[PDB]
């Protein structure tokens, strides 16, 4: 089997900024390597085969570079919409494509805004009760989110959501939520939610008492 | 030979 | 102009069977061999199979061996997949795509991608979701809309007319096979108990709608 690994897995750059990324394969795939762009949602588009081609139609800002087992694509200055995904894919053993590498809009670092909501009144009478906790408008993406009840550090029942970035100021938002059933949601008090993040000095706690 | 080419010629 | 278009893409109960199709358009189908690709929910691209233009030889990778059979149909312009005894993990957007025929030496990249078919592998039933809210110089404030499938749910507020600062977040698959997502927007503290505030929702494949009034 032959592997090909992307680096970085995300890359942060502004409009008119030169990027080049990196695709390794774990043995010589020859030439046989090919670079796609894939917008969330939508079918990918062939950018460059044969390492270096540029295929017919797409602008010539797009290059690629590489032979044997390193191998590069490099987009000369960015315009608005090459934020995306990148994929590299080598075709000389079978098919195997990249984990992709997401372009993605630079800005000024924001702290998110968090807010933790209690379950309903209406929900728990069906005997679920979920827990929210909003992170929202910050940047860069990573963010770390920890559930404590009753100082008891919550795991395994917690799912996150994350939007894509906001299209006119380039943030994120975040959800995430506990999951407890009514009678374990009673039988505590305290309930926080607590946020690390860059623009933060140190983490944020948000909590109420049921 | 898969990655051989899949076309008509 | 070239298209490929896929079809076939639904719910699917697990072990159970679905044949997804491909239907070509604008160029000699009868000339290529065609992919099937598919990415899974969140993650990467993974090829699937080829078939040669003459549905003479036929690949697949080793996740679908067995399980899977690529055909074709040059006269209907047609492009098949068979999926038998479907797991869960088969969940994914099913493209096909051609190949690029830059060489005839050589296999090629692939140039023409069709849209997409979602195939869905789940036991999960149809139903509507439960609307929550999410009570409240900012405020947050916002609807849990839990419970429902299968995908997807629309939300607005007031009824479209507000849209600034709303962020309705993608929804995640719960561990009881139903989806869930909150909706939440930002607004004035100043106007709490002046401003009504109700979150919109359709949930179109249940016939169900539901408004939920948003208040302190």
């Amino acid at each position: 089997d032959i592997q090909v690994t992307q680096s970085p897995s995300t890359l942060s750059a502004s409009v008119g900024d030169r990027v080049t990324i990196t695709c390794r394969a774990s043995q010589s795939i020859s030439s046989w390597l090919a670079w796609y762009q894939q917008k969330p949602g939508k079918a990918p588009k062939l950018l460059i085969y044969k390492a270096s081609s540029l295929e017919s139609g797409v602008p010539s800002r797009f290059s690629g570079s590489g032979s044997g087992t390193e191998f590069t694509l490099t987009i000369s200055s960015l315009q608005p919409d090459d934020f995306a995904t990148y994929y590299c894919q080598q075709y000389n053993s079978y098919w195997t494509f990249g984990q992709g590498t997401k372009v993605e809009i630079k800005r000024t670092v924001a702290a998110p805004s968090v807010f933790i909501f209690p379950p309903s009144d209406e929900q728990l009478k069906s005997g679920t009760a979920s827990v929210v906790c909003l992170l929202n408008n910050f940047y860069p993406r990573e963010a770390k989110v920890q559930w404590k009840v009753d100082n008891a550090l919550q795991s395994g029942n917690s799912q996150e959501s994350v939007t894509e970035q906001d299209s006119k100021d380039s943030t994120y938002s975040l959800s995430s939520t506990l999951t407890l059933s009514k009678a374990d949601y009673e039988k505590h008090k305290v309930y926080a939610c607590e946020v690390t993040h860059q623009g933060l000095s140190s983490p944020v706690t948000k909590s109420f008492n049921r | 030979n898969p990655n051989a080419n899949p076309n008509a010629n | 102009q070239v298209q490929l278009v896929e079809s076939g893409g639904g719910v699917v109960q697990p072990g159970r069977s679905l044949r997804l199709s491909c239907a070509a358009s604008g160029f000699t189908f009868s000339s290529y061999g065609i992919h099937w690709v598919r990415q899974a929910p969140g993650k990467g691209l993974e090829w699937v199979a080829l078939i040669w233009y003459d549905g003479s030889n036929k690949y697949y990778a080793d996740s679908v061996k067995g399980r899977f059979t690529i055909s074709r149909d040059n006269s209907k312009n047609t492009l098949y997949l068979q999926m038998n005894s479907l797991r869960a993990e088969d969940t994914a957007v099913y493209y096909c795509a051609r190949d690029g025929g830059h060489s005839t030496s050589w296999s090629n990249a692939f140039d023409i991608w069709g849209q997409g078919t979602m195939v869905t592998v789940s036991s999960a039933s149809t139903k509507g979701p439960s609307v929550f809210p999410l009570a409240p110089g900012t405020a947050a404030l916002g609807c849990l809309v839990k419970d429902y499938f299968p995908e997807p749910v629309t939300v607005s507020w007031n009824s479209g007319a507000l849209t600034s600062g709303v962020h309705t977040f993608p929804a995640v698959l719960q561990s009881s096979g139903l989806y869930s997502l909150s909706s939440v927007v930002t607004v004035p503290s100043s106007s709490l108990g002046t401003q009504t505030y109700i979150c919109n929702v359709n949930h179109k494949p249940s016939n169900t709608k539901v408004d939920k009034k948003v208040e302190p």
